[PDB]
């Protein structure tokens, strides 16, 4: 296909969301081009996570990402990083795009986490970037949170799928849409005190959702 | 070939295809288990219910507590093969499980034409009867979820996939006061909880230890009724838990409906007063109050007064349920014939100690509205399948929609404990945020001259230097020195006044239980009658309840640095939030301080002055060096 994403993949992801990103990989490549990044940090993690956690999900991410870096797969992209990169990328340049008036000490990060960021400013702003538009996708509140305070746009491995869902125009998709237009209609719509877009509606007024035609597991 | 867990799923049945798999397996292993539990020799002590039936007990050594997922009324055939009587076999019923200080459980034997031989003690069998009824009513909630489209409503339906549908709020009158007038009020904490919850769809309330999630959960059920002016239902995966919620719901003036299974409908309880049968019972009038006093004397009922029986019973059952304000049940219990009528509201306490398919049954009956109580930082559900649990079934419905970006609404004011002992795992697990709602000197004890290694603080990590043994099984470990100090401790209380029924005693493994017991029996200072009544059991057996005092016995001790599940950051959160008064720690430094959650601990209970060695009348400082 000819819409592209360009994703920076942490280990978290890879952790919770693995059955949903070999699904992008397979399957969702029909219209759409995917662009991975694979950062130190998420080898590193994922290897820390299958050897000291015993995660058998983080052994079979290394596995996948194995297999993703040996394939020859149409419309999918993968790049493992470069360890040396990281020697190479100024903080000063991670620096010139952090929120001064950001709660979090981004100096003080550990090690792995200040090397995230350096991949991060190197995809998003520096040399890495290829005029490409690039998010970081993560799992973890703590990463994306550094990742919002120095201009790095992130999202979830659940922002993706619904993403993708959109572009291969699936049931799930179109049911979805549906639903929404229906709240629209009938509900009020407010800005709450959090700042989200709430909409009021009638306890006693419900709808249901179509559940379409499917195949059960059976014993 | 089976679909891992997803984080979004495209459909229900997809989701269907994920955890039913992973029920069959907890299913077929719960069930397997049993089949080589059949096979034990075991002895049986016998004696007379009041009811004159005959009762049967014996041990069960095969498994763990917690591997026998057996409960109270289930079916069992007591079986007899040997030399010194014929064959003989006989049905009955669980009465009694074991606890803490009693190992047996409880047979209650049905009549039979011929008798029990109770002159006999070895040459029995116990076979449990399978029913699997648990797990059959999860499949069906699953396979109900993914081809029911009134099961639960859309809303709710798209956010248990993980779909992205515009957040919506009811257009509901809230209180001017969260409170209940007549009634103790509500902390901050606690009435912002009832706020936040009346106008979602879908809560999730966190209840750390001693914050009153029960006065907070009956107080929002008790508003849902008054806004909804309709039938909540009310649920939580253990009965106790179910009986705890509708007694403070009874308290409320709501009218509040016990649902009992048919097996255990004569369970003593605190809310016996409430059971549906009890309420039948006394509640019957003409045909039905003539058949249930002939059904009593008689014991039996003919052909045609059975059919007669049936048919009044569920007319009344039905009139009395659908006249509720509230249906209280376990969730699985939700599942029951007789409540296949529609619930709109549901709350469910302790959802964090269930697996999701048990936590789906009571909202797939026409759920609108759903508040899930819990907390992700204590104790989860048992599953007894490794490759299960591996493959997910362990995470709660609480936790996965907390992964979707679900934030709780936490209850932070404590009453239970001391300040001292709140501090650790307020900072550890709760992100600082629990505050105190009573204070030192409510949580002391004036004339105390227990040793602790600084007056005003009730807490102490005792190091000791001992090494982990093996026990006569093997697979367990023991700790010599730790169940000698363990001893001293207790002693040492009991010179300061304490009552055994005060003091609890957790410990990881079965080794050191079994010889902590022992030995505080062949040697302990004091009368060995004294030291039987301490509770010694693992942090399971407290979970959910409290004790003045709690002595944590660590076991591990090696040159390699390795503590097994003692890693356990759950765990650890249980077991130190258990205690009121005091806390003592017994375990080797040098050993635990390798994890970082131990070393945390090591170190909090450094800075306060309390990790100490030594002689208890001449503690020390202790030497160990704890690097961050």
């Amino acid at each position: 296909g000819s819409t592209q994403y360009n994703f920076i993949i942490d280990a978290s992801a890879f952790e919770k969301g693995l059955g949903n990103i070999k699904r992008w990989c397979s399957d969702c490549t029909e219209a759409v081009t995917l662009n991975f990044y694979i950062p130190t940090f998420t080898l590193n993690e994922l290897d820390f996570l299958q050897q000291r956690r015993k995660s058998f999900a983080a052994r079979e991410s290394l596995k996948f990402i194995d297999r993703l870096d040996d394939s020859k797969f149409a419309n999918l992209k993968v790049f493992i990083e470069f360890p040396e990169v990281l020697d190479i990328i100024l903080w000063s340049d991670v620096m010139e795009h952090n929120d001064s008036s950001g709660k979090i000490n981004i100096a003080k990060l550990p090690k792995r986490l200040k090397n995230l960021l350096k991949s991060c400013i190197y995809k998003c702003y520096l040399e890495g970037n290829e005029g490409l538009h690039w998010f970081l996708i993560s799992e973890d509140p703590q990463i994306r949170e550094m990742a919002m305070q120095c201009n790095i746009p992130s999202c979830s491995i659940v922002d993706v799928d619904s993403i993708l869902s959109k572009d291969m125009n699936d049931k799930s998709f179109r049911e979805s849409e549906k639903f929404n237009n229906m709240m629209l209609k009938n509900g009020t719509k407010e800005e709450s005190e959090n700042g989200r877009e709430i909409i009021r509606t009638n306890f006693n007024k419900t709808v249901y959702a179509s559940r379409g035609t499917g195949e059960l597991w059976s014993p | 070939a089976i679909p891992p867990l997803l984080l979004r799923y495209q459909d229900a049945y997809e989701y269907q295809r994920s955890y039913g798999p992973l029920i069959k397996l907890e299913a077929d292993y719960d069930k397997q288990l049993k089949e080589s539990q059949a096979l034990e020799h075991i002895s049986v002590s016998w004696s007379l219910a009041l009811n004159n039936r005959h009762l049967a007990s014996f041990t069960l050594s095969t498994f763990e507590s917690n591997e026998l997922k057996v409960a109270i009324g289930d079916e069992m055939i007591l079986w007899y093969s040997g030399m010194q009587h014929p064959d003989w076999e006989g049905r009955g019923y669980i009465v009694r499980l074991p606890n803490s200080f009693q190992d047996t459980f409880t047979l209650e034997l049905k009549p039979s034409k011929t008798p029990p031989p109770t002159h006999l003690t070895t040459g029995f069998t116990a076979e449990f009867i399978w029913k699997g009824t648990s797990y059959d009513r999860m499949q069906d909630a699953l396979k109900k979820f993914a081809i029911d489209k009134k099961s639960i409503s859309g809303y709710l339906y798209y956010k248990i996939l993980g779909h992205q549908v515009v957040d919506i709020s009811f257009d509901v009158p809230l209180p001017k006061e969260f409170s209940i007038p007549n009634f103790a009020q509500l902390n901050s904490s606690q009435s912002n909880a009832v706020s936040h919850v009346l106008q979602r769809p879908l809560s999730l309330i966190q209840g750390p230890p001693g914050t009153g999630k029960t006065v907070t959960s009956a107080t929002i059920v008790y508003h849902l009724s008054k806004i909804h002016k309709d039938r909540i239902l009310v649920c939580a995966p253990s009965n106790v838990a179910v009986d705890h919620l509708a007694a403070k719901l009874r308290d409320l003036g709501l009218k509040v409906v016990r649902l009992t299974a048919k097996s255990r409908e004569d369970v003593e309880s605190s809310v016996s007063n409430l059971a549906l049968h009890n309420l039948v019972g006394r509640g019957a009038k003409g045909e039905l109050k003539n058949l249930l006093k002939l059904k009593d004397e008689v014991g039996e009922l003919s052909a045609s007064d059975t059919k007669r029986f049936v048919k009044l019973v569920r007319k009344t059952e039905a009139e009395i349920l659908n006249k509720a304000d509230v249906v209280c049940c376990t969730c699985v219990g939700a599942g029951d014939k007789r409540l296949d009528t529609k619930f709109r509201t549901v709350l469910i306490d302790e959802s964090t100690q269930a697996s999701e398919p048990e936590c789906l049954i009571p909202i797939v009956k026409g759920a609108k509205q759903v508040i899930l109580v819990g907390d992700h930082q204590q104790l989860g559900p048992v599953i007894l399948e490794r490759k299960a649990a591996d493959a997910g079934l362990k995470q709660s419905l609480f936790e996965r929609l907390i992964s979707l970006g679900h934030v709780p609404i936490r209850l932070e004011v404590q009453y239970r404990m001391n300040p001292y002992l709140s501090e650790f795992p307020s900072n550890m697990f709760y992100e600082g945020s629990l505050q105190n709602g009573v204070t030192i000197e409510q949580r002391t004890v004036p004339n105390s001259k227990f040793p602790w290694p600084i007056r005003g603080i009730p807490m102490m990590f005792w190091a000791n230097y001992g090494r982990e043994e093996i026990s006569a099984n093997g697979t367990s470990f023991l700790n010599r020195i730790e169940a000698m100090n363990c001893e001293r401790i207790i002693t040492k209380l009991f010179r300061d006044g304490v009552k055994p029924e005060q003091i609890g005693v957790i410990t990881p493994y079965e080794g050191q239980r079994a010889y902590i017991l022992q030995y505080m029996q062949m040697n302990g200072s004091l009368d060995k009658d004294l030291y039987i009544k301490v509770e010694v059991a693992s942090v399971d057996a407290f979970q959910g309840r409290e004790k003045d005092y709690i002595i944590l016995s660590c076991v591990r001790a090696n040159e390699q640095q390795a503590i097994g599940f003692l890693r356990d950051p759950r765990r650890l959160n249980v077991g130190l939030t258990r205690a009121k008064y005091g806390l003592v720690i017994l375990g080797n430094p040098r050993s635990l301080a390798r994890n970082t959650l131990w070393n945390h601990l090591l170190i909090h209970f450094r800075e306060k002055g309390c990790l100490v060695e030594g002689t208890l009348d001449n503690l020390q400082l202790c030497t160990v060096q704890l690097v961050r």
